């Protein structure tokens, strides 16, 4: 019995460990969010299938690493779901062919937010998985340890919903004018979704965001967001109603808004946070 | 914040 990765790294008879570099495409799913499918990344075979049956489990202690170590979730092992980190060994999967077959492991994360996320830098550790191999031949009991690394920068969703983008830049027409903000949200299953803006405001109503351009700033203007003409101030929850699998636009538009005093030439910039909640 | 919006604009002399 031995195993190898998609890039050819191998662990031989008797076990050992290897590093696995994977391209991530996290996605929200109903009740659990996909972190990484490894059934395309790790493969194993039985070396004497006419004579020996090999048994393979995911051993307890397998867990997320890096920034993901705080999170709990599930592991999908040959189609069935088990808690993750594994606190007890999974059932046994038979290996009975010389042909390399996938080790059918997919890691999921339990939602803890509405539409939150957590950044994964390329090259960081996301999981350590312990493959345990036994047989019906002798008392071999071998450990194949897979250190899973992110091969790319991604954001793993931590909520029931996901956004069209995490960083959006828009450019206003030269003053005066407005521009739509392209920003949508969907949820794996229907959720009662809201959101609220956060940022530095120049007015009492907390509805105009300060011009924080640092090079040659204009004066007397800020930025103000509208939802089809309704002013959206900071720290006020806006309801989106029920959001499901069809993307919903937040409906937002950026405007210049007077803040007081002579409006002078220069640059305008405002950074505005969006945070989703359940209602 | 779950999302960060950056709004850029300009006031031109006229
Ligand atoms: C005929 O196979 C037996 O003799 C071989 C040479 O000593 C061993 O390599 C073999 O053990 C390895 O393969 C089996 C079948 O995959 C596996 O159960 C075992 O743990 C080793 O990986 C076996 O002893």
């Amino acid at each position: 019995f031995a195993c190898k990765t998609a890039n050819g790294t191998a662990i031989p008879i008797g076990g050992g460990s290897a590093n696995v570099y994977v391209n991530l495409a996290p996605a929200v799913n109903v009740g659990q969010n996909l972190v990484v499918d490894l059934s395309t990344q790790i493969f194993c075979h039985n070396d004497y299938p006419e004579t020996i049956t090999d048994y393979v489990t995911l051993q307890r202690g397998s867990a997320y690493g890096g920034v993901l170590s705080s999170f709990s979730g599930t592991v999908k092992y040959n189609g069935s779901s088990y808690p993750f980190p594994t606190t007890s060994e999974t059932p046994r999967v038979v290996y009975n062919s010389r042909t390399d077959k996938p080790w059918p492991v997919a890691l999921y994360l339990t939602p803890v937010s509405s539409a939150g996320g957590v950044a994964i830098k390329a090259g960081s550790l996301i999981a350590v998985l312990i493959l345990r191999q036994t047989n019906n031949y002798n008392s071999d009991d071998f450990q194949f340890v897979w250190n899973i690394y992110a091969n790319n920068d991604v954001v793993v969703p931590t909520g029931g919903c996901d956004v069209s983008a995490r960083d959006v830049t828009v450019t206003l027409p030269d003053y005066p004018g407005s521009v739509p903000i392209p920003l949508t949200v969907y949820c794996a299953k229907s959720q009662n979704l809201g959101y609220y803006l956060s940022g530095t405001t120049a007015d009492a109503g907390n509805s105009i965001f300060t011009n924080t351009a640092s090079f040659s700033p204009a004066q007397g203007v800020g930025v103000q967001l509208t939802r089809n003409g309704t002013i959206i101030p900071a720290n006020n929850t806006v309801s989106l109603g029920a959001v499901g699998t069809s993307a919903v636009s937040l409906g937002l538009t950026a405007n210049y808004a007077r803040t007081g005093g002579q409006v002078t030439a220069g640059n305008v910039q405002s950074i505005i946070g969006v945070t989703f909640v359940y209602q | 914040a779950d999302v960060t919006i950056t709004v850029n604009g300009k006031v031109v002399a006229k």
